[PDB]
């Protein structure tokens, strides 16, 4: 998605290829300050669009996502709310 | 909690400045938080010449030998009396050169009074004295918290686990499978405790795990070591005569 | 008093004066209101002083952490895209060596010998909803009470400080290299209790004379209170570290 | 071998021994730590002559 | 590949033919000092070679072997750099 010995040339056109296994990889691969921190910046920015683009495609094929905690109320008169502890939802 | 007169008394004499260690706080700028221990480190062999006292007490005895340099400054029961620079603390985060002088600060606790004059024989007396038929920890709680704290390969995936959630209650209540799945792991693999060193997290634990996912002999440890703790706030409630707000 | 924060805005180079409410509560979402009872503080106070030098008798070490590093580390999870669960057996599960890369975050899951479900492994992705900038010091500065509160006593203020999003580890592991010395944490004894002189050697760039003279002397910094103007001097801390009393 | 029994408890440890094999080995390590932690308490601190 | 009353016959030419089976079963069949250590020693990068041509034809079926320790680190900035016990990748 990108070469590695050269920091100035990620950003958000390259890094929304695919996975963080891409990202991983392509650091893997390798052979002032200000260049390198805004690319750990944009490349915190980008792992971060794929770990939930990621979790998207496989929460296709999840449950659904209950409200964890109770006492937030608008019906309240009619029931008294009470969350659900997320102990195991798995499938 | 009368020391007017013993700093007038003691002044008189023009210094004895042997270090500043112990006695001079400074404040930092809001500069790196990460960096001013190594500005600090790199600075700390220049504030010590020689030994800084209080770091290693004299002895058991030798506090009462007729020529000792300590002495002079232990007299009376409820203060310490050192030497320190001659600033307003705090000050600069470089430490000053200025001729010393004598300040004095109260002992707010008992245990701050010196080992030489209240040896660690006579503490474990008076705690084995408020021990008895109050509240215990059975060996077998025990054995697994020591156990923790004393392992040398403790796994680092529970301290970056601890350092992500950092004590929240929406991150817990998200995360408890996970945290379920380590401590059933971590008991299973060597008999032990874990996020013990974290306080929130070992109360979140027995609140919200409880009687669920842990098993009978593991959720033991984690409900005895809250309720010592609230034995232990329990106690204070019995040595305060009911007075007033004061 | 700032409150929660995203991966909008999270600026970790921060270093103004400003501390995180982690998603103010549960519920309200309303100005500027505390959400635990006043005996929270005085049990934690109970558990940290009274409790932990019993069992580790001078070894912990308050530990300042690197919360760029941490989050950059718990993103990169490797996952494939399965229905139902099968097992660690099948070669699907995060945990089977095939799909474990180098540098991930599985391979710290495996470095420990636990066993966790590709579920509980994604739940991470939580986390960046409310996120941690740094962990800084504080400094307070009270005067007597009404106890010793002679006019001669009035401005004999106390100096004590404590670290906000911190970290106390237990023990160092210094004789490993599966990781970085220096990684995560960085050392900040806040307290002479909890002061070892092992964990100096996890700071990068450690003096040759430093450390060997660390181990007589609490290497609390000066900018965090020192052992005369605090309220927690040092024979309390040697008491807990060279008696033996059954814990 | 002394280098052999401390990559034991360094590496192996927690993992493929037992949950009994384990504890042989880590008290044969604290009881050396304790051993030099001995003759940290039977020297007065003083300056390096 | 050889006779064993003869040392002066082993070289890399007859090594080079297989795996340390034959050199042992070779050597089981058998009926000044600087001949017999010339001849130890290539004997002795033989039998590396047949090992390593051995380790060849079995890792032939195996997994990838990624790299034990962790700080050897060139892009560092990025990732942060951990090891990998090999305390079991069979197959």
């Amino acid at each position: 998605s990108f070469d590695p010995n050269n920091p100035r040339t990620i950003t958000a056109q390259t890094l929304e290829g695919a996975l963080p296994v891409d990202i991983l990889l392509r650091l893997n691969r390798a052979t002032a300050h200000a260049i390198v921190e805004d690319a750990r910046r944009t490349l915190f920015i980008g792992t971060s669009l794929a770990l939930v683009n990621l979790r998207r495609a496989h929460d296709k094929h999840l449950v659904e996502r209950q409200p964890m905690f109770a006492t937030s109320d608008y019906s309240s008169w009619a029931r008294p709310t009470v969350g659900l502890k997320r102990t195991f939802c798995p499938r | 909690l009368d020391v007017d007169a013993t700093l007038a008394a003691l002044r008189q004499e023009p210094a004895e400045v042997q270090c500043a260690f112990g006695a001079y706080v400074a404040d930092a700028r809001p500069d790196a938080l990460v960096g001013l221990m190594q500005r600090f480190l790199e600075e700390w062999p220049g504030m010590m010449p020689v030994r800084p006292r209080w770091a290693a007490p004299a002895a058991a005895d030798q506090l009462l030998a007729p020529g000792n340099a300590d002495l002079r400054l232990e007299l009376h029961p409820a203060f310490d009396f050192f030497v320190a620079p001659e600033v307003d603390v705090p000050g600069p985060f470089a430490v000053p050169q200025v001729m010393g002088q004598v300040r004095a600060m109260p002992r707010i606790i008992n245990g701050n009074i010196p080992l030489a004059l209240c040896p660690v024989d006579f503490r474990d007396a008076r705690g084995f004295e408020l021990s008895v038929d109050r509240h215990r920890l059975a060996p077998a709680t025990v054995a697994a918290v020591r156990g923790a704290f004393r392992d040398a390969n403790y796994p680092m995936v529970f301290y970056i686990i601890e350092a992500v959630i950092h004590g929240s209650e929406r991150t817990f209540c998200a995360l408890a499978r996970l945290v379920a799945q380590c401590i059933q792991s971590y008991w299973r693999n060597t008999h032990n405790a874990a996020f013990v060193n974290n306080f929130y997290m070992v109360m979140y634990i027995n609140t919200y795990l409880g009687n669920g996912e842990l098993p009978e002999d593991c959720a033991a440890v984690y409900k005895d070591l809250l309720e010592h703790v609230h034995a232990l706030r329990r106690l204070i409630g019995e040595f305060t005569l009911p007075g007033d707000p004061l | 008093h700032i409150l929660w924060v995203e991966m909008a805005q999270v600026n970790f180079r921060n270093v103004g004066g400003g501390l995180v409410h982690n998603r103010p509560v549960r519920n309200e979402n309303q100005p500027l209101h505390p959400h635990h009872d006043a005996e929270w503080s005085v049990l934690s106070k109970i558990y940290y002083y009274a409790v932990v030098p019993a069992f580790s008798r001078g070894n912990c070490c308050t530990m300042g952490v690197r919360y760029d590093r941490v989050y950059q580390l718990v993103q990169t999870m490797v996952v494939p895209e399965t229905d139902e669960e099968v097992g660690t057996d099948d070669p699907r599960h995060p945990l089977h060596p095939r799909n474990l890369v180098p540098n991930s975050l599985n391979v710290l899951f495996h470095n420990a010998c636990v066993a966790v479900d590709a579920d509980a492994m994604l739940i991470l992705q939580e986390t960046v909803t409310n996120m941690a900038e740094r962990t800084t010091p504080l400094l307070a500065s009270v005067a007597p009470d009404a106890g010793m509160a002679t006019v001669a006593t009035r401005d004999m203020r106390t100096h004590d400080g404590s670290l906000h999003h911190g970290l106390l580890m237990m023990a160092y592991q210094p004789n490993d290299a599966t990781l970085l010395e220096g990684a995560f944490f960085y050392p900040a004894p806040v307290n002479a209790l909890f002061a070892c002189a092992d964990h100096l050697g996890a700071m990068r760039d450690v003096g040759a004379e430093v450390r060997a003279a660390a181990q007589h002397v609490p290497c609390v910094p000066h900018f965090l209170g020192a052992n005369y103007y605090a309220t927690v001097r040092q024979p309390v801390a040697q008491h807990a570290a060279q008696s033996r009393a059954d814990e």
